[PDB]
RNA sequence: AGAGUUAAACAGUACGUGAAACUGCUUAGAGGUUAAGCCCGAUGAACCUGAAUAUCCGUUAUGGAAAAUUCAUCAUUAAAA
RNA sequence: AAGUGCUGAUAGAUUUAUAUGAUUACAGUGCGUUAAUUUUUCGGAAUUAUAUAAUGGCAUAAUUAUCAUUGAUUUUUGUGUUUAUUAUAUGCACUUGUAUGAUUAACAAUGCGAAAGAUUCAGGAUACCUUCGGGACCCGUCUUGAAACACGGACCAAGGAGUCUAACAUAUGUGCAAGUUAUUGGGAUAUAAACCUAAUAGCGUAAUUAACUUGACUAAUAAUGGGAUUAGUUUUUUAGCUAUUUAUAGCUAAUUAACACAAUCCCGGGGCGUUCUAUAUAGUUAUGUAUAAUUAUGCCUCUAACUGG
RNA sequence: AGAUCAAGGUUAUGAUAUAAAUGUCCCAGUGGGCCACUUUUGGUAAGCAGAACUGGCGCUGUGGGAUGAACCAAACGUAAU
RNA sequence: ACCUAUACAUUACCGCUAAAGUAGAUGAUUUAUAUUACUUGUGAUAUAAAUUUUGAAACUUUAGUGAGUAGGAAGGUACAAU
């Protein structure tokens, strides 16, 4: 039945999001719960409720909304729509990133989830900087 | 083992109708096993059967009437035309090398085009492919926009089968969610890139939802013009529909009266079916298929022996002839004989700059006497031999 | 309760490898001191034997040191299989040999390939030091320490150190076979000076053969 | 040869593209040896590619501004997991 | 032979050691008995007992075993003896210290990724031209041997040669399993597809004879029955190992017993065939025969069937 | 000649193990060989003819013999020393 | 004395071949510190910060090693269609 183990490997070489790009040995999902961008199993769309990603923002630059996983009161056999919950951390950009080792305990994305959050709000920034030089 | 494992499925009506009260139970085909491989293997081979002949006209090649002008001309030795006149001569017939000539081997209509899989092979290939029509991680690698979906397997009541005119039904993709997929089979038409565009397929898209109806009421008419979602009835069920290209999970809806009639065709884990003679549903070869909960476990971490944990590489060689650490390290012994034969090789130089107290008698001021001064003192372990090795 | 049996294991690895230390070193002490009383009674007996008016014949030697020196195509069948159970099958490479009537008549065979001579201690222990290495399941491990030799020897043999193989070996032992078949054989290289003929003997041109005290002189330079 | 037509004549009836083989012209450097080519190391000329920021014996000592807060020792309240 | 005491040079230096596992064991420095001895006086300096088995030295006992044996060489040692030698008896902190994680790193100089703008230092036989050195015969082929005074090839673009089929055999994949296999057909039917399906039919399940005959282990049970060599699970007690409650495990085996998978190697037993042989045969069952009325039962057996090594 | 018991010390030359054992596909190719030490037959001889052994060439580059299929060294991943 | 190979040797790199290790991450591990059981002493608990996925068809460690026609096997790569 329903396994991430069994899920995978059928999915592991003949996905529709993984597109391996030409050198690189066999990588890149372009998932929407990815959050390090490869195809691991755990990065993985549907890894079955590990299934956390960072998402920008809605409103650019404040916010990064992020699906978390919404998890064991679903099979997931769907939900009367549910399972992406989307608690968006704001307003300081080395704060929330306390709050999100804060918010979840889920110890296997967490180093590389942050690590991402961090990379949106670094991207997310640069609109009153890079200017005058005069 | 089960049958029942997730034993609810709600169903749902045209305004998105979570709540019934009929909510009937998951119909046990959904637990066979998933198995592309196999899937992949009937489908290479099952959809040769819509497949006409291609052959080369078996004259083509052969109406001239070349004989090999035929050695020593100065010229090569292939049946060139006989004529004359036409400038057609001599030129080259008949072989594949040579222009106009026929071809290698030319292609028959003998060659076995279609074939035969067995047909429990289409049944365990069938029902891999309904099982994982649920399951949304493999509806979802195939594309498919599911995430507007409220349940999986989807199954609408048996009401949408009277639905008539399409406008009434992209009214009802729309509110089941379903829309958007549909909505991506409107981005992906295209042109194909071959040959198809000269040979009548210039184009497929993807594809897009199967609504499997019990009773056709005007549901099959009603939608037909939809791009990409098409229709099928319970009784049939091709495979190459819900699997298409070897890849299992096409996104599916069920009717309700569909939906109850799994338990029939392939019949349930307890006893077999009655529309199929004698069928009996594939056992898997591992029926937890949980890795992570069986590596997990309690019960086997209780036999686990070894977790070696360094790695130990550590590798250089270093020389203990010129690196004397080593030695001390390898022989330990031979630290002493470098410590006892240098220090009296100390006391030989000591004894051979005294030589020159002999010749010049200079000094003996702070720099040998002092290291011959310590005998003195060295003569007091002498002494106390006297007076305290008298002890015993 | 995990770190109450690392810092009980770790602290009794701390104590056995004191244990051996100590116990290298004074059988170190014991294996050295047995290479002076052996050498002086050598001149002991000679100059107890010309006063006596005797002759004293030293003792024939076991112990060879066996090198490849010569090539490896155009060789016949049977000095093709001497030589691979020598363990000598590059250029350059030498194996301890203990020397009795049934090996030197397979010396005598793979003679034009092989200068042999009977080692001197400081060969034996230039060898193990600067070119020694160790057979671990066909892995050729250098030496970098004495638990390399600890490991697979220590409990079927009691051989621990580096010097109780050499030990094994100068004064050739009951564990002679089993401490030539723990070294991997020693890959040399190539002399400075030289060679003189190679495919001429020893007595004649200098090379294949017994150099017979001569092998220390040519160890110099190749090791 | 000007001009004209067209989006375009580098689409003007070899009329879409327009390859090689072979070559007239311009520009560059060079020329009595393996006939020429070629391999490898360098070379002159020419063009080109790549290049860097938080520390010694520290992401340490310490003073200025701004904004602001589910942060406090914060507190209630409302959720959704 | 010893490091004896070094002095010179050369080339080289993996490492994202968490981009899923010691940077720690080592030793080395800087604080906390002693006392005289010495030396310079600014350090240092030296000193014993402090606990060894003591290892080497001496004497002696003792014994194993020997070149030659006056003896020497030992061997097991043991004692005494002092002459020396070595190791152990350095925790707590603290360093920019040495080692070891394929042991390269400290110091300086040069130069600013420099807003667009733009130099410095290194590199680039990329694909050529210039200058030298070294090497360097023309490919394909057949051949023992081709640069060949062997054959083809002036050059260029397009074409151009191990395939379909039929039937086997092995290997691998997959489905079902004493079975399996719709596909000639039929039915449903959405369209040359897919689905469903009755009677067969192939192949397998049993063989061997030229044929007619005949037709597979003592037995309600048995993998070549039996025997060896058996991976493995159960099991034996033993010290015993980590934990121990000293219960309960894991470990080697010593080793007991058991089944012994697969595979091969030996000895059997059956089916059928052929042959010899037993039967001298009695005899085993019925026809016949004894009777009644095919029938009933007696029983001998002319007859057929049947047993045997 | 065997089937089960009883007793048996330290497993019975040396040195070796780039793993060995075994099926199937008896699957591809091959079934023109030449050269050489020592042995050798025919021939007067032959860079001729025919055999025995080992090693080579064929299939093999590199170093040496100015030159070379076999000679003497040496067997070949890309580089430094 | 000295010069000289694609040999010998020590090192970097590529492949091959042969071994060996890793998957409880609602876990493991550091550094401090509060508390602490306290065993003198070392562990267990709370806090604050930190590191800790890999197509397990992967990653990590270690050693040896490389001639080749005819010929066979693996892995790539160009072309065009479903």
């Amino acid at each position: 039945a329903t396994s991430s183990h069994l899920n995978w490997l059928i999915i592991r070489n003949n996905n529709a999001f993984l597109l391996k790009k030409r050198d690189v040995k066999k990588p890149f999902s372009t998932e929407p719960n990815n959050l390090a961008s490869v195809s691991s199993y755990r990065y993985s769309g549907i890894v079955h409720k590990k299934t956390l990603g960072v998402v920008p923002a809605a409103d650019k630059k404040g916010f990064t909304a992020v699906l978390k996983k919404g998890k064991y009161a679903q099979r997931p056999a769907k939900n009367t729509v549910r399972v992406d919950f989307k608690a968006g951390p704001r307003r300081s950009l080395k704060k929330l990133k306390n709050l999100l080792i804060g918010s979840k305990y889920r110890k296997d994305l967490t180093q590389a989830a942050l690590r991402r959050a961090s990379a949106v709000l670094r991207s997310q920034k640069p609109a009153p900087v890079k200017g005058k030089k005069a | 083992s089960l049958g029942n494992a997730r034993p609810l499925v709600s169903v749902y009506t045209e305004k998105n109708e979570p709540a019934k009260d009929k909510n009937i139970c998951l119909p046990a085909v959904f637990k066979a096993p998933i198995r592309p491989d196999v899937v992949n293997e009937v489908h290479q081979l099952l959809r040769r059967n819509n497949r006409q002949a291609y052959a080369v006209s078996e004259l083509a090649g052969h109406q001239t009437s070349a004989e090999s002008w035929g050695t020593g001309r100065a010229v090569a030795r292939i049946p060139r035309v006989r004529g004359g006149g036409t400038h057609r001569s001599g030129q080259g017939a008949f072989g594949n090398m040579c222009r106009g000539g026929r071809m290698f081997a030319p292609t028959k209509t003998f060659r076995r085009w279609h074939r035969k899989v067995n047909v429990n092979q289409r049944r365990y290939a069938l029902v891999s492919a309904i099982a994982a029509s649920g399951v949304p991680a493999l509806v979802q690698s195939k594309g498919h926009v599911i995430d507007g979906v409220s349940e999986f397997p989807l199954v609408v009541s048996d009401e949408v089968q009277k639905v008539q005119k399409t406008k009434q039904a992209v009214i009802f993709l729309r509110r089941l969610k379903i829309w958007a997929d549909i909505q991506k089979v409107y981005k992906s038409q295209r042109f194909r890139a071959g040959r198809g565009t000269m040979r009548d397929r210039r184009r497929i898209a993807r594809r897009g939802p199967l609504v499997v109806y019990d009773k056709d009421e005007g549901l099959r008419k009603a939608f037909r013009n939809i791009p990409g979602i098409e229709t099928i009835n319970v009784d049939k069920l091709n495979l190459l529909k819900l699997a298409p290209g070897g890849h299992v999970g096409r996104f599916v809806i069920w009717t309700e009266s569909a939906f109850a009639r799994l338990n029939d065709l392939f019949g349930t884990w307890k006893k077999p079916s009655t529309l199929k003679k004698g069928y009996n549903l594939p056992q898997p070869k591992m029926a937890n298929t949980d890795l992570s909960r069986l590596l997990k476990s309690e019960e086997i971490r209780k036999v686990l022996r070894d977790p070696r944990k360094r790695v130990f590489r550590s590798v250089r060689r270093l020389n203990p002839l010129t690196n004397v650490r080593q030695l001390i390290k390898l022989n330990p012994y031979a630290e002493v004989l470098k410590r006892r034969a240098a220090l009296a090789a100390e006391k030989r130089t000591v004894a051979k700059v005294l030589a020159k107290a002999k010749k010049q008698n200079v000094e003996l001021a702070k720099s040998h006497f002092a290291n011959v001064a310590t005998k003195a003192a060295a003569n007091r372990a002498k002494l106390l031999a006297a007076r305290k090795k008298k002890v015993a | 309760s995990k770190r109450v049996a690392e810092s009980k294991r770790r602290l009794k690895k701390a104590a056995v490898i004191a244990l051996r230390k100590k116990e290298n070193l004074v059988r170190a002490e014991k294996y050295q001191n047995e290479y002076i009383k052996a050498e002086q009674r050598e001149i002991k007996l000679r100059r107890l034997a010309k006063k006596r008016n005797q002759f004293y014949v030293p003792a024939e030697a076991k112990l060879a040191f066996v090198v490849r020196i010569r090539g490896i195509n155009k060789v016949a069948p049977k000095v093709r299989k001497v030589l691979q159970l020598f363990r000598l099958r590059q250029i350059n490479n030498g194996v301890f040999i203990k020397l009795n009537k049934a090996t030197i008549n397979m010396l005598r065979i793979a003679e034009p390939y092989i200068t042999w001579g009977y080692p001197n201690l400081k060969s034996v222990r230039e060898l193990i030091y600067k070119r020694g290495f160790v057979k671990h399941n066909r892995q050729r491990v250098p030496i970098t320490d004495n638990f390399v030799i600890e490991r697979k020897l220590r409990q079927a043999h009691q051989i621990q150190c580096v010097e109780d193989l050499v030990h094994e070996i100068f004064t050739v032992g009951p564990n002679f076979k089993y401490a030539s078949n723990f070294l991997w054989p020693f890959k040399l290289n190539t002399p400075t000076g030289g060679w003189r003929k190679k495919a001429n003997h020893y007595v004649n041109g200098g090379d294949f053969g017994n150099r017979e005290d001569q092998i220390n002189r040519l160890l110099r330079k190749m090791v």
